[PDB]
């Protein structure tokens, strides 16, 4: 979350941490990258592997 | 030249499965919350409960390839009576002022819990452990 | 041989003599008192009934060198009950032996009982030297040094005992700017007691040597000439220590004179490796105090910390201002060598409480000092790396310091000249402070751009939803 | 009498060591290499 | 040099003579009583 303070990326591992909070755009892109991890989460314990076994 | 100095007291000593190791454990006099948990090889250095031990780890022995210690050159470790070498294999930045360093000397096990202040400069790759008795 | 008798005597069941085990004892003394103890047990045991005053008296001392205070009590008062069964010929002699020790227990528990027993033992007999020693050193401790007359006297009395001597030199050391003595008077009497009494004592010789360095530390440096006769008398407490030490290799304080030397001829690293070993050796504030010294010579500031702080810790218990100046220093060090605020908050800290414990115009100027530090780093630092609060504290400090370098210029004898104080007071005033202003307003915009920022986003993404 | 029955246990010079002496040969020589023999 | 005050002395002090308590000789530790014991039948 680039919006509030303490959900964000930690500012001692990044150089750039001054620029990112706020930002609207680089928010779309990582919103997109969330939506895409559950959908495969969806698909992949409703689908392939329903008794969630993770080891393959 | 030493990167950190203390002097610790034996709680515990656990030979357990082997003949020639003992591990033990040691809590500074001058400031608890700081432990050493030790492996030594009981043959050449042997100790017992309640001793006070003075541990010095050092990045050299200054003042590749090993070579048998000429009579005539002098090193840091001439001061001491249990000298070792490993490597360091964690560095676990952990708590607010909780710090742990996992050493291994070869396979005897080394782990130096502390704070951040006292063990801020033990961040090396290989360390020397100095114990005097 | 005596362990092969012993053994010998286990395998044949025959009784083990008592002395033997007396004599393991006394040889052991000078190697392992815990062995000689546990002789001197083995050998109270197989007594029985038969036990000694010698016996319990020697149980005795080994306890209380082993710090049992309890168990070195009952053995003297065991030793005590069986005086009663003493020869009367060396009676009186036992008996001022053991009320000499017993007095030596109180003096460890309780001084009066000690002083009393001090009383009783010179009256029944003046010629001991001992007693008298450690009587007047208790009347000294309580009087502040104020019987002077005493220690004189009792110098007089045994000129020729080395005891006496080297107590009445540390009464000098102690208190001879108090009595106005002269500064040679000590030096005198300890060069005609190594002339003349015994020139292999370690005691008049470390006197000396620190005698010696410090006139050399007092002596001002002008040219090579004043610098090469400093050199020389520090060669000289060098020797002096040189010849403690071929008398006994194991002496601490000689190892500590001589760092010291090097402290003064700048020798750091020699100096550091012996107060290292003193550390492991000895553990006392003037050790600690000396690390934490070479620490800061060392520009180790860290260890120095650590080591200030064990010192006022283990002895100080926290109430020397002393340690707390030297902490505070440290830490303004740490703070100044690597640009760190926090090290300057404790520092001014630690200033603060040190003032509110003495209140003096040094520790003013301290707080004065750290607090102009702190608002010219605050300032130097971006507006990234700082927030208000920071800058408002700043500010407040800088005033405060400033009201506090006009009192101290209205003082008598400030630290500093009061030209100099106010003229700092003036320049804070004049430059830092608008530029502490024109930070904060920066502060502001940039934690107003922020939170536009912020406020900006969540419309935009409510919008697109 | 009393000096003759007396006994101290750790001498004059000894008592810096007491239970637990230490060797400082090292740093007397490192001295007089230093300071007695400094140019 | 206006700057923080600290005064810097050494602590060598020689601490006052400790007096402690004086052990005493065996009977075993004079001369006549070892020849006495030695000299038994």
């Amino acid at each position: 979350d680039l919006m509030d303070e303490k959900n964000s990326i930690k500012p001692d591992v990044i150089e750039y941490a001054a620029d990112i909070l706020g930002d609207v755009e680089l928010q779309k892109e990582l919103n997109s990258e969330y939506e895409q991890l559950v959908s495969d989460r969806k698909f992949l314990r409703e689908i392939v592997f329903v008794n969630g076994d993770h080891n393959w | 030249s030493a990167l950190f100095d203390d002097i610790f007291t034996v709680q515990t000593v656990d030979n357990g499965r082997y003949n020639k190791v003992s591990r033990i454990i040691g809590i500074s006099t001058t400031n608890s919350a700081i432990k050493l948990t030790l492996d030594i090889n009981n043959e050449m250095f042997p100790v017992s409960q309640d001793d006070s031990l003075t541990v010095t780890l050092a990045n050299s022995l200054s003042l590749k390839s090993w070579r048998p210690p000429k009579p005539t050159d002098k090193s840091l470790a001439d001061d001491y009576d249990y000298v070792m070498f490993g490597t360091v294999y964690k560095f676990e930045e952990g708590d607010e002022d909780k710090i742990k360093v996992y050493v291994s000397f070869g396979g005897l096990l080394m782990c130096l819990e502390g704070g951040y202040k006292s063990l801020a400069s033990l961040k090396q790759d290989n360390l020397y452990i100095l114990i005097r008795r | 041989f005596l362990e092969k008798y012993v053994a010998v005597c286990q395998e044949e069941n025959y009784p083990i003599l008592p002395e033997a085990y007396l004599v393991l004892s006394r040889v052991y003394e000078n190697k392992d008192l815990n062995v000689a103890l546990d002789y001197l047990m083995k050998a109270n045991d197989i007594l029985g009934d038969k036990a000694n005053v010698y016996v319990l008296n020697n149980l005795g001392i080994y306890h209380f060198f082993r710090n049992n205070v309890s168990q070195s009590s009952d053995f003297f008062a065991q030793s005590l009950e069986a005086l009663n069964n003493v020869s009367p010929q060396n009676k009186e002699a036992l008996s001022i032996t053991l009320h000499y020790n017993k007095a030596r227990v109180e003096e460890v528990s309780n001084q009066s009982e000690a002083e009393k027993l001090y009383s009783k033992l010179m009256e029944k007999c003046p010629g001991y030297t001992s007693n008298k020693i450690r009587y007047i050193y208790l009347l000294a401790l309580k009087s502040n040094g104020n019987n002077y007359a005493d220690v004189q006297q009792l110098l007089d009395d045994f000129p020729s005992d080395l005891e006496v001597r080297s107590f009445y030199g540390w009464f000098l050391k102690r208190y001879g700017r108090k009595n106005g003595l002269k500064q040679d008077l000590e030096s005198q009497h300890h060069k005609d007691t190594l002339i003349n009494y015994d020139k292999h004592d370690c005691y008049a010789l470390l006197s000396l040597g620190n005698i010696y360095a410090t006139i050399a530390r007092e002596m001002k440096v002008t040219d090579q000439k004043q610098n090469e006769i400093k050199r020389q008398q520090y060669l000289r407490a060098a020797q002096f220590y040189h010849k403690v030490l071929s008398i006994d290799p194991k002496n601490i304080y000689a190892a500590q004179g001589i760092a010291i030397i090097f402290s003064d001829k700048e020798r750091t690293g020699l100096a550091l490796e012996i107060f290292k070993k003193v550390r492991d050796t000895v553990q006392d504030l003037g050790t600690f105090i000396n690390l934490g010294h070479c620490f800061m010579e060392a520009k180790q500031f860290g260890k120095a910390i650590e080591s200030y702080t064990i010192a006022l810790e283990k002895f100080s218990n926290g109430m020397d201002s002393k340690l707390l100046v030297l902490i505070g220093r440290a830490w303004y060090h740490r703070g100044f060598y690597e640009k760190s605020m926090d090290a300057y908050k404790k520092a001014l800290e630690v200033s603060e409480q040190a003032y509110q414990l003495s209140k003096l115009p040094a520790l003013r100027f301290n707080i004065v000092f750290i607090q102009f530090q702190i608002a010219d780093f605050v300032k130097s630092l971006p507006n990234t790396q700082r927030d208000l609060t920071t800058l408002e504290n700043a500010l407040s400090g800088l005033n405060d310091a400033i009201k506090s370098l006009l009192k101290l210029a209205e003082l008598e004898q400030p630290p500093y000249p009061s030209e100099d104080l106010k003229a700092r007071a003036t320049m804070g005033s004049n430059t830092l402070r608008n530029q502490l202003e024109r930070a904060i307003q920066d502060q502001q915009d940039y934690e107003m751009s922020i939170q536009e920022k912020l406020r900006t986003a969540r419309r935009k993404q409510q919008l697109d939803e | 009498e009393i000096a003759s029955n007396e006994r101290v246990l750790i001498d004059h010079n000894k008592v810096l060591r007491g239970l637990k002496p230490k060797d400082f040969s090292s740093v007397a020589k490192d001295c007089e290499l230093r300071i007695l023999k400094e140019k | 040099r206006q700057d923080y005050i600290a005064k810097v002395r050494y602590q060598n002090d020689l601490p006052a003579p400790p007096c402690p308590p004086k052990l005493l000789k065996y009977e075993i530790e004079k001369e006549a009583p070892q020849k006495e014991f030695l000299k038994d039948s």
